[PDB]
């Protein structure tokens, strides 16, 4: 807000020589915030929540969320319910020309209802605002406080902090550029631009809030953030599943109102009918108003039907299922930043995958070396090497790695040391540590001042050399190579008893075979230790790289191992079962690539798989001129499994390729995993992309669905699962309610059309709506999931929702329910001897032949309700009941509250008490429902 | 002693035809001051004027009106002349229970409130195979009041083998007669036992099944 708000709007040289104008340079920036300088910070409590309150802002806008009133509000606004309730408002208002006792109750029920719907939705929202607090927590920077490095969340940085910038680093806030190294930033998220801008002090040293770290590395001091950010200004002043529920509720509602409709036409017509032709009597309109009320009591009973046929909510009912999943899916290292993905991710029928950290532990370790022209499989003795060559040896290794590259101490608890920058290099220093010297010494004689010519490793050259000017009169010059770029380079090897012997290719191609290809085939990276003298020549031109990286002397040959994880073998055995194909993604050498995939399983020996390289894979999808084509494509991926000597946008051209062919009968969902700067586009091509969250760029976990914690494979089978486990929680729920509602409603209209009522009255059916659609939902929508979904191969996109064994349950048990019922309702004046309350004139009292029927249909709807969490024709219905608390719950609530509504409260309800004995029957009913359960298992659905 | 000429006595029928009674006071040498029509030594509300005449209309006459009807006349210093016409109806029964369900060892009662006049004798009868035979107060458990127009029996320690029947009350007089009937269920002490065992066959049942097939 202050002057440094406006001090952003570079667009050039602009910054530099303001600052030079008004400030100076940017130590007087410094001191004017109060700030330590780039030694640290003082990071004492007051004054930084101080600074926080008043010199900036926390990095969070509010987002804004409603209230419960508004929920309420909402809710009560639905059309049916207002019918209902003008209804009852006119029959309340007639009954006085204790009757009014009906209409009454109805009211009441109605504002529960409208209730307890609003609270549910209070509920599950709740649940996803505490997921996405758990996502602003990951979010964490590096930043320099009381002289010590460390991470803090994003949402804690304040005017003035030191943050230190690396590559793949997304910039929190607007802050002016202090120190660092060849640091590029990709401005495209501000400028539209996408070329990356090199920061200097002297140039630009501006760095702006949501750009992308490209390259290089430094630390730069806060001076705008939140609102006050450029990036913050412009955001001031400004599912296959869900869509084929919707067509089934819409179906069903329309067959609820057409039935609804007859059954109140039939009632009014033949109550007409009986009253006047056939019972003929005058109009007398004196006691006119008995004849509305006879029709007012129909018509409310047909709303009643209504609000039970129509399914409200039944699409929301996916969402529920999420929330109360989400979380737990967090304890299994699945972080879910769009929603939509998760059940995307039952339908996953390929991963493409890449080697190292995902399937490799990333622990580079040295188990084999050369030198000496004697192969040696365990590691020598430090007195078993050749005379005076171990000197140089380590010598090289230290001298050529970058410095910066420490092994920290083992002071972990009871742990391996930990390694720090690049792996190869400190896999080669651990191994000469291992043979017991110590390359700290050796690196104490000489400062960078010293050393005068390092070439950068980079990708392109695939080897890393330095020069070092020590030796009298001469230089000597250090290199690591591939094994396979720098051994045609080396002219002689130092062997033997260390004198050199010159190298040919005729012994190369031997030697080639016989230890690098082995070296490679046991699964480990090749890497070729040798150096070069160069006499006191006038001037040696270092400038022409490929002459002066040539006729060097092999020191020694080593293989560096990266293990296989111990759970990805299982784990790809898992995915295969379940009919997911995995391919590799990689950049080494096809041999040790083959290796690894061997050895994780990925491709068995004697199959018929290609193992191809990247250019043969670009030279083959663009063998017409030079444009990719999806046919030539269409021939490489169906059996592609290792890809070895990538390129970063390989991947891409992948992915696109599997996902958009036509030639599967299938349509492909792919789930790519991809982790790095330059691996942005591929992830948003794939379905879902997956992240890593130990190890991983911001610029990749932006663009990244999910997010690892663990960086395993083996997490990725556990989201395959979970995502199975919501479709099949929908399926059972929709199992239920179904049921429900082919009862019901048939039994109202067999009513209708025999009896002139029906024997369930207004405010029970509200109370079986109530049982059915938010109870029902919260009880089987969130059911914990099974390793045995993994054994049934990926759904296709078409395919009904309503399975063969679900319509044969639904079928069965709704024989079952209405044949007892129509018994019940026909001969329970026989068989219970209580009278019969069929025919009952208005304003009656209640009867308890009614009250049995409503008592029995109730207990058979809740052991159906046990009975509906077994899907494919299971017989063990009680399996796992305990695993999932909110079904006991529910389940014995509502059986609670079901006894206290029958004895007590009765008038309201159109209920009387009913005795041990009748109670006692009902429940016998009950169980009889599970048991014709176990009868219709056994008939054959084919 | 004053002279009162009544009309002659009418029998309700369904004829919805008004029924007027009439009284006139033919000798007094008293100062009258009022009089009222009366029944059942009921005061009829709006029956107070000069009134040496009185005229009662009964636009619709029922069963429930017929009574005895006094029509009296008060004076200065003379006794109420009172009178009496008198009209009948059959009798008809306005309240019953429909069953009586009580356990066994227990109080059972029964009534039957009916209207008219004259009041009539009220006679119980139990069903017998199909025909009404008389009730037997052989055991001494039956106790039957009778009033003017209640009727109330009561057993007393139910046994659930004579007991069970249904009952009718005949309640007949002058003009006609009037049955409804009631009937009467004992249940056992042992009725939670059944649905006990069956639940206990169900659930051994379904633990085999599930036992064995896993
Ligand atoms: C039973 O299932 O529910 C009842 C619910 O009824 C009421 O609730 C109405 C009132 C009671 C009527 C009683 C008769 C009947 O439902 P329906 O017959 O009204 O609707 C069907 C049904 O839902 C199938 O299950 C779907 O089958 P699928 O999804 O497998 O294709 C089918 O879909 P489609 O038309 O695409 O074939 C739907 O149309
Ligand atoms: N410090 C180094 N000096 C010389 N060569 C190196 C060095 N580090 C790696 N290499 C080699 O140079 C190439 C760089 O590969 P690198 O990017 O590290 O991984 P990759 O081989 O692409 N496999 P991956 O990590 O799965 O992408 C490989 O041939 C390495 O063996
Ligand atoms: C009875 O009184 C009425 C009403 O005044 C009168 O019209 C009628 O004549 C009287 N009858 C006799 C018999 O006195
Ligand atoms: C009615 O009025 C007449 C005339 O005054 C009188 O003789 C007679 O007693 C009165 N009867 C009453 C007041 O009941
Ligand atoms: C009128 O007096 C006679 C006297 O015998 C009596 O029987 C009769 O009940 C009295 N009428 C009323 C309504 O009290
Ligand atoms: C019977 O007569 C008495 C007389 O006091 C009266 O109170 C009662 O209401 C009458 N009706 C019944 C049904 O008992
Ligand atoms: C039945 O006999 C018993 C004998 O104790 C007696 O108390 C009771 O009043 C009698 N009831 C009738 C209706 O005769
Ligand atoms: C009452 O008893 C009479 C005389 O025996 C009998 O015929 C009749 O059925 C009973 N009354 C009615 C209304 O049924
Ligand atoms: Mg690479």
């Amino acid at each position: 807000m202050e002057e440094l708000r406006s001090l952003m709007e570079l667009r050039g040289t602009e910054a530099v020589v303001k600052i030079k104008e008004t400030y100076g340079d940017t130590e007087a920036i410094c001191r004017r915030l109060k700030t330590s300088p780039v030694e640290g910070l003082p990071g004492t409590a007051p004054d930084l929540e101080k600074r926080k309150q008043i010199f900036g802002q926390n990095f969070i806008p509010p987002k804004k969320p409603k209230t419960f009133l508004q929920l309420v509000w909402e809710a009560l606004q639905d059309v049916t319910l207002i019918i209902l309730e003008i209804a009852a408002i006119i029959s309340l208002g007639l009954s006085f020309y204790a009757g009014w006792i009906e209409g009454a109750a109805i009211l009441l029920s109605v504002i529960c209802v409208v209730l307890v719907t609003a609270f549910n939705d209070w509920s599950k929202e709740k649940q996803f605002r505490g997921l996405q607090s758990r996502i602003e927590q990951e979010q964490k920077f590096t930043v320099v406080r009381a002289g010590q490095v460390v991470q803090i969340p994003v949402a804690e940085i304040v005017v003035g902090d030191i943050a230190q910038i690396k590559y793949g680093d997304l910039l929190p806030a607007d802050g002016l550029f202090i120190q660092g190294n060849d640091l590029k930033i990709d401005e495209s998220s501000l400028t539209g631009e996408s070329d990356q801008v090199r920061k200097s002090v002297d140039k630009d040293p501006m760095l702006l809030s949501g750009t992308h770290v490209m390259e290089g590395s430094g630390r730069m001091v806060v001076t705008a953030v939140g609102v006050n950010s450029q990036t913050g200004i412009i955001f001031t002043l400004l599912s296959v599943l869900q869509g084929k529920l919707t067509k089934l509720a819409v179906q069903i509602g329309k067959a609820g109102l057409v039935m609804s409709a007859i059954t109140v036409i039939i009632l009014v017509l033949y109550f007409t009918v009986d009253t006047f032709v056939v019972n003929k009597k005058p109009w007398l309109t004196e006691c006119t108003p008995v004849y509305v009320q006879y029709f007012v009591k129909f018509f409310i009973i047909g709303v009643t039907v209504l609000v039970v046929a129509v399914p409200e909510g039944l699409p929301l009912a996916v969402t529920i299922s999420l929330a109360y999943s989400v979380k737990k899916m967090m304890k299994d290292n699945n972080l879910v930043r769009h929603l939509d993905a998760c059940e995307t991710m039952g339908n996953a029928t390929a991963i493409c995958s890449d080697k190292t950290g995902t399937l490799t532990t990333n622990r580079m370790t040295v188990v084999q070396a050369y030198v000496g022209d004697v192969h040696y499989k365990e590691i020598p003795d430090p007195s078993s090497i050749n005379a005076k060559t171990l000197e140089l040896l380590v010598n090289a290794i230290a001298i050529n790695s970058a410095y910066t590259t420490k092994i920290l101490p083992p002071e972990k608890e009871g742990a391996l040391p930990r390694q720090v920058g690049n792996k190869t290099e400190c896999g080669l220093l651990g191994f000469v540590l291992d043979l017991r010297q110590d390359y700290e010494p050796v690196r104490s004689q000489m400062p960078e001042e010293k050393l005068y010519k390092v070439y950068t490793f980079n990708s392109v050259r695939k080897s890393m050399s330095t020069v070092i000017k020590m030796p009298d009169e001469s230089f000597r010059m250090y290199s690591k190579g591939a094994s396979e770029i720098v051994l045609k380079k080396c002219c002689k090897i130092l062997s033997g008893a260390g004198e050199a012997r010159v190298f040919r290719p005729r012994d190369r191609d031997e030697m080639v075979k016989k230890v690098i290809e082995p070296m490679a085939c046991d699964g480990l990276r090749t890497i070729c230790v040798a150096y070069r003298d160069f006499p006191s020549s006038p001037e040696p031109d270092w400038d022409n790289e490929n002459d002066i990286l040539n006729e060097l002397t092999c020191i020694c040959v080593v293989g560096i191992e990266d293990p296989v994880r111990p759970e990805v073998p299982e784990a790809i055995r898992k995915c295969q079962r379940a009919g997911i194909t995995v391919r590799m993604v990689t950049g080494d050498n096809i041999n040790t690539a083959r290796a690894i995939a061997i050895k994780c399983g990925i491709i068995h020996p004697g199959e018929d798989f290609l193992c191809l390289e990247g250019k043969e894979f670009n030279r083959r999808i663009r063998n017409e001129k030079g444009e990719i084509e999806q046919e030539r494509i269409d021939k490489i991926w169906p059996k592609l499994r290792v890809l070895a000597r990538s390129s970063p946008t390989d991947k891409h051209t992948l992915v696109k390729g599997i996902i958009d062919s036509t030639h599967t009968e299938q349509r492909q969902v792919v789930a790519v995993t991809g982790d790095g700067t330059n691996d942005g586009p591929a992830l948003k091509k794939a379905d879902v992309g997956f992240a890593m969250g130990i190890a991983g760029t911001d610029v990749a976990k932006e663009a990244s669905d999910i997010i690892l914690t663990d960086d395993n494979f083996s997490s990725i089978v556990k989201a395959v699962m979970w995502g199975r486990n919501v479709y099949d929680s929908i399926s059972k729920f929709l199992q239920f309610q179904l049921t429900v509602n082919v009862v019901a409603v048939i039994v109202a209209f067999t009513g209708a059309c025999i009896t002139q009522d029906s024997p369930l009255k207004a405010v029970q059916m509200l109370w079986v709506n109530l049982i059915m659609d938010t109870f029902a939902s919260l009880a089987l929508a969130t059911e914990p999931p099974t390793e045995t979904l993994l054994l049934r191969k990926p759904y296709g996109r078409n395919k009904p929702l309503i399975s063969r064994t679900m319509m044969k349950n639904i079928l069965g048990h709704a024989v079952y329910q209405l044949t007892l019922i129509f018994t019940l309702l026909f001969v329970g004046e026989k068989m219970f001897q209580i009278d019969s309350g069929r025919n009952a004139p208005l304003h009656s009292p209640p009867s308890e032949h009614y009250t049995i029927i409503f008592n029995t249909f109730v207990m058979m709807q809740l052991f159906n309700e046990i009975n509906a969490r077994k899907i494919h024709g299971e017989r063990n219905v009680f399996d796992g009941i305990f695993r999932n608390p909110i079904f006991c719950t529910i389940v014995l609530g509502t059986f609670a509250i079901q006894i206290v509504i029958v004895q007590f409260g009765g008038k309201p309800f159109s209920c009387s008490p009913l005795q041990l004995d009748q109670w006692m029957w009902c429940i016998f009913i009950g169980l009889g429902e599970l048991v014709w359960g176990q009868v219709i298992a056994t008939i054959p659905t084919s | 002693k004053p002279r009162i000429v009544t009309s002659e006595e009418v029998i309700i029928r369904e004829s919805l035809l008004p029924v007027t009674l009439q009284c006139n006071l033919t000798s007094s040498s008293h100062t009258l001051m009022y009089s009222y029509w009366t029944r059942n030594g009921v005061e009829l509300t709006a029956t107070r004027k000069n009134a040496s005449n009185m005229e009662y209309r009964i636009n619709k006459p029922r069963a429930e009106d017929s009574g005895e009807y006094h029509c009296v006349y008060h004076f200065v210093s003379a006794p109420k002349a009172n009178a009496t016409i008198e009209v009948k109806a059959a009798p008809d029964i306005t309240g019953h229970k429909r069953s009586e369900n009580k356990n066994e060892g227990q109080d059972a009662m029964m009534y039957c409130k009916s209207v008219g006049y004259p009041h009539p004798e009220w006679i119980w009868r139990k069903k017998e195979n199909g025909v009404f035979e008389e009730i037997s107060n052989s055991s001494g458990r039956f106790f039957i009041t009778n009033k003017e127009n209640y009727t109330e029996l009561s057993i007393v320690n139910l046994q659930i083998t004579e007991d069970p029947g249904e009952y009718e009350c005949n309640a007949t007089n002058s003009i006609g007669s009037a049955s409804v009937s009631t009937v009467l269920r004992v249940r056992s002490h042992l009725a939670p036992l059944w649905p006990f065992l069956g639940i206990l066959a169900e659930i051994i049942i379904l633990v085999v099944i599930i036992v064995v097939y896993e």
